[PDB]
């Protein structure tokens, strides 16, 4: 039976969360804001060689309810931590994300992707990669610039990710 | 105060791989959802009763991909349940007044 790698897209409101689950998805990208509440995403992709599903949980930046919150992060097996390089808040934002992340799935070596959305916003940028890159050293991970609007990196993200999910599962086993 | 805001026959599915399970009834109320299920055994008709409260709840719309059509997802430790709708008005229906009731619980709180 074809594998299912779950991914849960996380991040501050507006950082593109959607635009890089759509771009990945349906390779569509369009300019206007819909605010996500939680949205279900299915797709068969082939991983080095095999066919595997990928599941991709989209849900809104703000969650009022930390159960709710919690009960979303819990149905994942790996996490892309969106934050806009045009918005240093959301690079703020992302280290609470990470210590709810950690707790919920109570697992350190959690697989997980720091990414900085929006770089074809370059003129606009407030995040550095030097800051950003020696943020994801010290947790640890790796670091993607990504632009749901050119495409750049989005295959890369959602890819890395999954082979961080399938090599836990590899040894978790 | 109390009332019944929705209620209606859902099938549900399993999650991970979309394998058709059972009808179930819904009650949705002002502050939870209640899933009635019914599932018929060899000498004990087994019938498995939840309560999701809405501050705990999370719902998931899942997009329309052939083997699912007109779902949506709850998602509360430590499930995860598939449900069908006979049809998109009826999802959308369910989506609306969860979303709706959730958010009279919190300006009422
Ligand atoms: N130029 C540019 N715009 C982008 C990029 N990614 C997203 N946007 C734009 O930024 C806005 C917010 O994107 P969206 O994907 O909805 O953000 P989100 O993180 O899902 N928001 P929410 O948490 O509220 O659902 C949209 O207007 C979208 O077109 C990107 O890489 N480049
Ligand atoms: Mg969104």
């Amino acid at each position: 039976s074809l594998a299912l790698h779950k991914v849960i897209m996380v991040g501050s409101g507006g950082v593109g969360k959607s635009a890089l689950t759509l771009q990945f998805m349906y390779d569509e990208f369009v300019e206007d804001y819909e605010p996500t509440k939680a949205d279900s995403y299915r797709k068969k992709v082939v991983l080095d060689g095999e066919e595997v599903q990928i599941d991709i949980l989209d849900t809104a930046g703000l969650e009022d309810y930390a159960a709710i919150r919690d009960n979303y992060f819990r149905s994942g097996e790996g996490f892309l931590c969106v934050f806009s390089i045009t918005e240093m808040e959301s690079f703020a934002a992302t280290a609470d994300f990470r210590e709810q992340i950690l707790r919920v799935k109570e697992d350190e070596n959690v697989p997980f992707l720091l990414v900085g959305n929006k770089s074809d916003l370059e003129d606009k940028r407030q995040v550095s990669v030097e800051e950003a890159k020696n943020r994801a050293e010290q947790w640890n991970v790796n670091y993607v610039e990504t632009s749901a609007k050119t495409r750049a990196n989005v295959d890369k993200v959602f890819f890395d990710l999954m082979r961080e999910i399938r090599a836990r599962k590899m040894e978790d086993s | 105060g109390q009332y019944l805001v929705y209620n209606g026959d859902l099938v549900e599915y399993e999650a991970d791989h979309m394998a058709q399970l059972q009808r179930v009834h819904g009650f949705l109320m002002n502050d939870c959802l209640l899933v009635a299920t019914w599932l018929p055994q060899r000498r004990g008709m087994y019938r498995y009763n939840a309560l999701y409260p809405l501050d705990r709840l999370a719902v998931v719309n899942v997009k329309d991909n052939p083997p699912m059509k007109d779902m949506f997802k709850l998602l509360m430790f430590p499930e995860s349940r598939i449900f069908q709708a006979e049809n998109a008005k009826i999802k959308r229906e369910w989506l609306e007044v969860l979303e709706e009731t959730k958010r009279a619980l919190s300006d009422k709180r």
